[PDB]
């Protein structure tokens, strides 16, 4: 499903600004 | 047509009225842009208690203001950490925003001061948390909840524009969430005050519009695709466009589809393929009629703009509060000192702050 490939990114905590 | 005649005349004059507002808020924004205030207390008129949030930054700690009792959010950077990181500019900017604007859903800023080692900026006390946690804890919000937050940025963002300043740093980490409820936006560091074009490659993977992703120079419409990437992970629990790596996300974000859950109405399917248009000249936002097609648009026929602004609709979540200084809406973190070298460090980089 859509919600176990947002799981599998692994992008699901906070998310840090290019320059970071 | 779609409006009768008592309603096309009720919201021809709001959207007058919305442009009489928006004249007098510039006219005071610039009256402080250009008069901007300065050293406006000091660091032993506050107790220092916890630890809220850091970043390369530095830090955000609760303090408690020792003659009022009051207590606030104050954002501690180093210096010297600033000037290694190449943030001079960033840093004297977003002190410069946050002191001259005044809205409803933007956080004030009450102390600004620096010593030998540090700056100082100290705001008002956010204590629901960051939107973040809340969404990552009840997965995703209903259609009704991501309105009321998102209706809340719209606003945000016609007065910002109205100022010609480009937002560029929405996401759900960047919007604090106060006892009320409403929205409160903190960030400011990578805001710029441009009327037309810009270049600068900054923001969060997820969040960029594919002008940025493809180095173009782009405008404040960048705002309004972001605003489609907030509504659809609030009411998705996770954003359109995501993978393993940024430069796969920038693949789908430049392509021009996105897919949407079952469960989303054809009112929000239809209001996010307009913001999330790769094509300038169709993005909602972009248009001859500017703002009014997204606050016009059919998923925010239930919303009372005056009554968002006058924040007299009540709030679909309240968070936890026990009390002034109650900080069990954000996380804990190692507790460091701070530390004022007996020299002063960076002083003519940062004579304006
Ligand atoms: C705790 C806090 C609580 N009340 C007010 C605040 C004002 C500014 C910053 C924070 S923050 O959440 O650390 N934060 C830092 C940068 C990350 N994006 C969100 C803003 C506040």
């Amino acid at each position: 499903t859509t919600y176990a490939d947002f799981i599998a990114s692994g992008r699901t905590g906070r998310r840090n600004a290019i320059h970071d | 047509g779609h409006m009768g005649n008592a309603a096309a005349a009720k919201k021809g004059s709001e959207q007058e009225s919305v442009k009489e507002f928006l004249a007098k808020a510039k006219e005071e924004f610039l009256k402080k842009w250009e008069s901007p205030s300065q050293n406006t207390a000091q660091l032993d008129h506050f107790d220092r208690i916890k630890t809220l949030g850091t970043g390369s930054f530095g830090r955000v700690m609760l303090v408690k203001h020792k003659e009022t009792g009051n207590h606030y959010a104050m954002k501690i950077l180093d210096k010297q950490k600033v000037v290694k990181l190449k943030q001079i500019e960033h840093t004297l900017n977003e002190k410069r925003i946050l002191q001259a604007v005044n809205f409803p859903f933007l956080v004030k800023l009450e102390f600004s001061f620096k010593d030998n080692s540090n700056l100082y900026m100290v705001m008002e006390y956010v204590p629901g948390g960051e939107m973040f946690s809340h969404l990552r804890r009840i997965g995703r919000f209903s259609e009704p909840h991501a309105r009321f937050y998102a209706a809340q940025i719209v606003l945000t963002f016609e007065y910002l524009h109205s100022l010609d300043l480009i937002y560029r740093d929405l996401k759900p980490e960047n919007l604090l969430i106060d006892q009320q409820g409403y929205i409160q936006v903190t960030d400011f560091g990578f805001a710029k005050r441009v009327k037309g074009r810009t270049w600068t490659l900054c923001g969060t993977p997820e969040y960029l519009a594919p002008e940025i992703i493809l180095s173009k120079g782009y405008n404040k419409a960048v705002d309004w695709w972001a605003l489609g990437v907030l509504i659809y992970e609030m009411a998705a629990g996770y954003p359109p466009f995501f993978a393993d790596q940024p430069i796969q996300i920038y693949e789908k974000i430049v392509s021009g589809k996105v897919r949407f859950p079952s469960h989303f109405s054809s009112d929000l399917k239809d209001l996010l393929r307009n913001l999330l248009q790769v094509d300038l000249t169709k993005r909602f936002g972009n248009l001859k009629n500017g703002v009014n097609d997204i606050k016009n648009h059919k998923w925010f026929a239930t919303t009372d703009w005056i009554a968002i602004y006058q924040r007299k609709v009540e709030a679909p979540f309240i968070p936890k509060f026990k009390g002034p200084g109650d900080t069990s809406n954000f996380d804990d973190y190692e507790e460091e000192e701070i530390r004022v070298s007996i020299n002063e460090k960076c002083g003519k980089e940062f004579t304006e702050f």
